[PDB]
C-alpha cells in the first residue's frame, strides 16, 4: 500500500508536516534478542547504573 | 435518700425529679457505687478496667451496658430510658470524678467524659417513632445516605464587652438552644457583647441523615429518615452506605415561626447520637507471622487462584487474572526519564451468562481501594474528571472520577463496550499516562491515576465468534485493545459434563440459599493481599535474561509466521509485570524460573485464544513448550 494509502487522513497533512517518520517492524532475531535484552536490563536495574 | 425512696416520685414528671438536688445527688451517689463496684461475679472490676483502659488509650468515652445498669439499679436504668439527657449529665460527672480518682491529672487534658450506652434492650425502626418516645432514648437501626463536614460548635462560650474591652468567663453551651449574656460584671453595663473564637472552646459536630434499611421496609411503604447529630467524638464514625444502629435521645428541633406551608404547628425531629455501633487490613504482629507461614507452602498460589470468588465455579483462567490484577506487578521508573506501568489490566470478554459481574463484584468486595463504575448506567460514578457545580450548594467542586478515585488501586468498568466518546478518551489518557489532565473552569492541572482496571464486555451480536480474531468481535479499537495485559475471552460452548456440573453447582446454591432450610478464609485473604502489595516488592537478578530474550524471538518468529496481529515488546513487559505480581503471592524479594513459567503462560494463553480458529490450531501446536 501507498504511504498516503495507509493513513487514515488527508494526503495534504503529510505535506503540512515537516519530517516524516515511518518507523518499522524489522522482523528477525538479530534485531529483537537486543530489544529483548535491553527491555530486560531495564526492568532489572542494571541499565539505571 | 436510698433506692426504695428513688422508686416514689413526689413532683409532677420524671424530669422535675430528678432535678431536684437530692434527688441529683443521690443519683449521683448510687452511680458512684455502680460504677465502683459492680463486678460479673467472677472477681474482675469490667468498669474499673474500662476506665483504666480509656485512661491510658486517652479517650473521653466510656461503654456502659445497659443490662449491667438493670441488674444493678433497674429504676436508675427506667430514669435514664425515660428522661435520658439530664441523668447522662449526671453520669457525665460521675464518671468524670470516677476518671479522676485513679488519674488526678487528666481533668486538664479533657475536662470532659462522654457516657455511650450499649446494648438497649428496645429496639425501634424509623417508621415507628411516635410522639411518646420523644426526650427519651431510643434504638434505632439504618443505613447513613450522606454526612456533612464536621463542624465546630460552641462548647464554652467566652464573651468580650465593647464598652470595656474585658473578657468574661466561660459559659456552658447547651445543646439544645443558644446561650446569651446580659450582664458585664466589670463596667456593669448591659452593652453589646462579642464571641471571641480564639477564647472559646468548641465541640465537633456531624450531621448524618439514616433511612431505614431497604431489606426491612414494608411493601408498598417508602423508607421512613431521619436526622442524627453526631457530638465531639462520634464525628467520622459511620460512612454512607453501611448499616449501623444508633442509641440516642429523640427530641424536637426548634424553628422560627414553625411551618408556614403546612398551616400547623407541627415540629421536625432529630436524634442526638449517645452511641454509635456497626452491624479492616491491619496486620497485628501475628498476622504476619501467620502470613509467612502461608507463603513458605509450595502450592500457595494455586490456594489464592482456588479463593478467587468461591460462587463462581470453573473459570480458572479468568480467576488467575484476577489474582494477578489483585496483587499487581512494581512500577518503575528508570533514571526518572522512562516510566515502566507496573499494574496488570485485565480484559473479560465474555457472552452474557458467563458471570463476569459477579467476578467484578468479588474483586469490588476484596480489593483495598475498588472503584465501580459502567459506561451505560447513571447512578455510579463517572469515568471522566468534571467541576461540578451543586444547584444548592452553590459549591463548584473538582470530582476526579473514578480513575483518579481508584489511585493506588483497581477500577472496574462493567460493560466496556457501550461506552460514550470522552469515558473512552478518559481511559485512554488513565492508561496511556496514568493520569488525567483537566482544564475546566479555570482549574487547569492533572491528578494521578495510577489505577489498575478489570474490564467486561460483550461481544458484538451476543456471541464470539471464533472464526474472526478478536478486534472484529468488539467495538473497542486497537491501541485500546493494546493496553490489556491478559485477555480473557470466555465462550459458554456446549459440554455435556461441564454443563452437568454448573447446573449442580447453581441448584445446589439455590438449595442452600432457601429460608426455610482448602481456599483460604476471606478475612484473612484481603489482608494477605493488602500486606504483599505493600510490603513486598519483588526484583528480578540478570542471570535470567537469556530464556525470556530467547521465548520473546520464539513468539515473534512463529507470529510473522503464521500471520495474526503481532507480538510486540509489550507483550514481553506483560510477561515480566506478570511475573512480578506471581511472586508477590508468595511474599518473595526475587523472581524464580517457575514464576517466569507460568507467567508466560498466563501471556501466551491469552494471546492465543484471541485469535482465528485457523491461528489457533498452528499456535497451539507452535508454542506446546510453554504452555506445557
Ligand atoms: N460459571 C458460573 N458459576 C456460577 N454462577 C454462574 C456462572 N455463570 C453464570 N452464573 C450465574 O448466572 C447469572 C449471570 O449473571 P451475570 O454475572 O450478570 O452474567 P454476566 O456474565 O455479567 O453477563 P451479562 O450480564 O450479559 S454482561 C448469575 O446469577 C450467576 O451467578
Ligand atoms: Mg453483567
Ligand atoms: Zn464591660
Amino acid at each position: 500500500k501507498s504511504p498516503g494509502d495507509n493513513i487514515d487522513f488527508q494526503t495534504t497533512i503529510l505535506s503540512r508536516f515537516d519530517m516524516i517518520f515511518i518507523v518499522k517492524d524489522d522482523h528477525n532475531e538479530e534485531r529483537d534478542i537486543s530489544i529483548a535484552n535491553h527491555v530486560i536490563n531495564i526492568h532489572t536495574g542494571n541499565a539505571n547504573a | 435518700l436510698t433506692l426504695e425512696s428513688l422508686s416514689n416520685v413526689k413532683a409532677n414528671s420524671y424530669s422535675e425529679w430528678i432535678t431536684q438536688p437530692n434527688v441529683s445527688r443521690t443519683i449521683a451517689r448510687e452511680l458512684k457505687s455502680f460504677l465502683l463496684e459492680y463486678t460479673d461475679e467472677t472477681g474482675r472490676s469490667v468498669y474499673g478496667a474500662r476506665i483504666r483502659t480509656l485512661g491510658e488509650m486517652n479517650s473521653e468515652s466510656l461503654e456502659v451496658n445497659y443490662r449491667h445498669l438493670a441488674e444493678s439499679k433497674a429504676i436508675l436504668a427506667l430514669f435514664l430510658a425515660k428522661c435520658p439527657e439530664e441523668m447522662l449529665k449526671i453520669f457525665d460527672l460521675v464518671a468524670m470524678e470516677a476518671t479522676e480518682l485513679h488519674y488526678p491529672d487528666y481533668a486538664r487534658i479533657h475536662s470532659e467524659i462522654h457516657v455511650r450506652i450499649s446494648d438497649f434492650p428496645t429496639i425501634y425502626s424509623l417508621r415507628e417513632l411516635r410522639e411518646s418516645n420523644l426526650s427519651s432514648l431510643v434504638r434505632v437501626t439504618g443505613v447513613v445516605t450522606r454526612r456533612t463536614g464536621v463542624f465546630p460548635q460552641l462548647k464554652y462560650v467566652k464573651f468580650n464587652c465593647l464598652k470595656c474591652g474585658s473578657i468574661l468567663g466561660p459559659f456552658f453551651q447547651d445543646s439544645n438552644e443558644e446561650i446569651r449574656i446580659s450582664f458585664c460584671t466589670n463596667c456593669k453595663s448591659k452593652g453589646p457583647f462579642r464571641v471571641n473564637g480564639e477564647k472559646t472552646v468548641y465541640r465537633n459536630y456531624q450531621r448524618v441523615t439514616l433511612q431505614e434499611a431497604p431489606g426491612t421496609v414494608p411493601p408498598g411503604r417508602l423508607p421512613r429518615h431521619r436526622e442524627v447529630i453526631l457530638l465531639a467524638d462520634l464525628v467520622d464514625v459511620s460512612k454512607p452506605g453501611e448499616e449501623v444502629e444508633v442509641t440516642g435521645i429523640y427530641k424536637n428541633n426548634y424553628d422560627g415561626n414553625l411551618n408556614a406551608k403546612n398551616g400547623f404547628p407541627v415540629f421536625a425531629t432529630i436524634i442526638e447520637a449517645n452511641s454509635i455501633k456497626r452491624r479492616v487490613f491491619s496486620w497485628t504482629e501475628e498476622e504476619e507471622r501467620e502470613f509467612r507461614k502461608i507463603s513458605r507452602d509450595r502450592g500457595i498460589i494455586d490456594k489464592i487462584i482456588s479463593s478467587m470468588a468461591p460462587s463462581i465455579y470453573g473459570h480458572r483462567d479468568i480467576k488467575t487474572a484476577v489474582a494477578c490484577s489483585l496483587f499487581g506487578g512494581v512500577p518503575k521508573n528508570v533514571n526518572g526519564k522512562h516510566s515502566i506501568r507496573g499494574d496488570i489490566n485485565v480484559l473479560l470478554l465474555g457472552d452474557p451468562g458467563t458471570a463476569k459481574s459477579q467476578i467484578l463484584k468479588y474483586v469490588e468486595k476484596t480489593a483495598h481501594r475498588a472503584v465501580f463504575a459502567t459506561g451505560q448506567g447513571a447512578s455510579a460514578v463517572g469515568l471522566t474528571a468534571s467541576v461540578r457545580k451543586d444547584p444548592i450548594t452553590k459549591e463548584w467542586t473538582l470530582e476526579g472520577g473514578a480513575l483518579v478515585l481508584a489511585d493506588k488501586g483497581v477500577c472496574l468498568i462493567d460493560e466496556f463496550d457501550k461506552m460514550n466518546d470522552q469515558d473512552r478518551t478518559s481511559i485512554h489518557e488513565a492508561m496511556e499516562q496514568q493520569s488525567i489532565s483537566i482544564s475546566k473552569a479555570g482549574i487547569v492541572t492533572t491528578l494521578q491515576a495510577r489505577c489498575s482496571i478489570i474490564a467486561a464486555a460483550n461481544p458484538n451480536g451476543g456471541r464470539y465468534n471464533s472464526t474472526l480474531p478478536l478486534a472484529q468481535n468488539v467495538s473497542l479499537t486497537e491501541p485500546i485493545l493494546s493496553r490489556f495485559d491478559i485477555l480473557c475471552v470466555v465462550r459458554d460452548l456446549v459440554d455435556e459434563e461441564a454443563d452437568e456440573r454448573l447446573a449442580t453447582f447453581v441448584v445446589d446454591s439455590h438449595v442452600r440459599s432457601h429460608p426455610e432450610n482448602s481456599p483460604i478464609p476471606q478475612e484473612l485473604l484481603m489482608k494477605y493481599i493488602h500486606y504483599a502489595r505493600t510490603k513486598i516488592y519483588p526484583k528480578l537478578h540478570q542471570m535470567d535474561m537469556d530464556k525470556v530474550s530467547r521465548v520473546y524471538a520464539d513468539l515473534r518468529r512463529e507470529s510473522i509466521s503464521t500471520g495474526s496481529f503481532p507480538i510486540t515488546v509489550r507483550h514481553l513487559e506483560s510477561i515480566l509485570r506478570i511475573a512480578e505480581s506471581f511472586a508477590k503471592m508468595r511474599l518473595s524479594e526475587f523472581v524464580s524460573s517457575y514464576d517466569l513459567d507460568r507467567a508466560i503462560k498466563v501471556v501466551v494463553d491469552s494471546f492465543v485464544d484471541a485469535q482465528k480458529v485457523s491461528v489457533r490450531r498452528q499456535l497451539r501446536r507452535s508454542f506446546a513448550i510453554y504452555t506445557l
